[PDB]
């Protein structure tokens, strides 16, 4: 995640193993139950896309759901690209590039790039955009997996 | 399971039923106004005849502690 | 929560997983027992509204009680709005807006807004107002759930 | 509790959840056994009255004993007020007020007031006065609950 | 369960009953004066005849260690 | 239970009895001199005849490891 250091700057720090394991354990115990979404939300505080793929990729089991989510993440990403067209002409030397759906999904962007966008002024909340897609896709799952 | 499929048993305490209702209501994602409509409507409708009778006597304007204490002996 | 940093300022820091889990475990073990209220009170030390919805939303089970509480929180919030009317004319550029029942419940306010109110001088104790509503609603529950 | 900070001043810091839980667990396991008193004493190191009511209020079970203790705390408090009369004339602007039995019990005093008395020069040990009442009342209990 | 419903069994030790009383008293939120009234009154009243007899002999002014040691053989 | 009520069984090892004694002695709050008096006196007095006999042969001046090893076969 990207956290604030004592000095008063935003720097990246790694997520903790008993945080990781707590994510694992939630999924083990409460599967598709709604409490998973606030839980997720708390444990995703200050998290990167990269950390969010890590969390999704580290799941075991419920592979039908994991595939449905993936496909929702790509749909929501396809929709990001649709709604926000690429911008006019070449990229400025003085500036950094606008993200695509796949940069938001973490796929085409690097960590330093993910830190550029979030730490820069104005900052862009690429975590929160992926977060809604995850929560939206979580609703899809919850609604389906209701019996 | 769908919210329409939530119903009170003939021997089931209302209380155990109301818990089931707001759990399933907890998995419904609809507008608040619709969920208010579901609350006043579906809860009583799928309630058992003995308690249903009781709840009809509370009239409208009733709140959950009063419904929950009203159908306790049933 | 909003905690004091070493430098001598009040900054937000996230709540800990074994704190979260301790909240979960209390509820699992002692359900509606009175010891839950001091326990809550200790674990809510320096907590935000946002953190308080997180704690309430992460409950599983006892949904009749959870609904009774919600409805108490909204009643107490409706009462906040009644007792404290909105203030005269437009909001000053030099000042920040007065809270409503829903800002106290965390719903209409953002975190940075919740930090503005609490950290600012004079500070306003929107945690402690929600806390009484929670404790009041806890009394309602305890009294009902006595057998 | 009120602890010494790195800077070299006495500041308040909150008590820890696994400290809280360790207090709970002791009571669960060893009930009225004598080892409870040194145990208490260690876990009450640097503790406030406020923290001591928190610890007493968070008990579950053994309510006959909890009531006997309460009533001992009030007796010992009544005795504090008896032995130490209020002082002559109005309270000085330059000074802070002398405690009563109920300030020692934490009831009529606020935290900042509890920190004033303990951190000020000379300091007054209102923790240690309540501590003896707790230990005394613990003897009463232990002696009764012997079979 | 209500505080009026707390009563001592015919074979139940007083001690186990007094524990039940201050647990339920622990869930009552009334003024201290009322709770004092409940203490001196209801406790003895719902105590069993054999101990009740014993407690009548302690007279008034009695404290919990003396009541608790007084009804121990009963 | 009172300290006078602590006694050694006819088949109970002394060891298990001495443990019981300093546990109950651990709940006595008396002056050290009185507790010394209790140690030399009551312990032997409520000890069983077979070990009691043994302990009489150790004479006075004896310490706990020697008493504890002395009544081991009993």
């Amino acid at each position: 995640p990207i956290v604030q250091n004592l000095q008063g700057q935003m720097v990246h720090q790694a997520i903790s193993p008993r945080t990781l394991n707590a994510w694992v354990k939630v999924v083990e115990e409460k599967a598709f139950s709604p409490e998973v979404i606030p839980m997720f939300s708390a444990l995703s505080e200050g998290a990167t896309p990269q950390d969010l793929n890590t969390m999704l990729n580290t799941v075991g089991g419920h592979q039908a759901a994991m595939q449905m989510l993936k496909e929702t993440i790509n749909e929501e990403a396809a929709e990001w690209d649709r709604l926000h067209p690429v911008h006019a002409g070449p990229i400025a030397p003085g500036q950094m590039r606008e993200p695509r759906g796949s940069d938001i999904a973490g796929t085409t962007s690097t960590l330093q790039e993910q830190i550029g966008w979030m730490t820069h002024n104005p900052p862009i909340p690429v975590g929160e955009i992926y977060k809604r897609w995850i929560i939206l896709g979580l609703n899809k799952i919850v609604r389906m997996y209701s019996p | 399971t769908s919210i329409l499929d939530i119903r009170q048993g003939p021997k089931e305490p209302f209380r155990d039923y109301v818990d089931r209702f707001y759990k399933t209501l907890r998995a419904e994602q609809a507008s608040q106004e619709v969920k208010n409509w579901m609350t006043e409507t579906l809860l009583v409708q799928n309630a058992n005849p003995d308690c249903k009778t009781i709840l009809k006597a509370l009239g409208p304007g009733a709140t959950l502690e009063e419904m929950m204490t009203a159908c306790q002996g049933v």
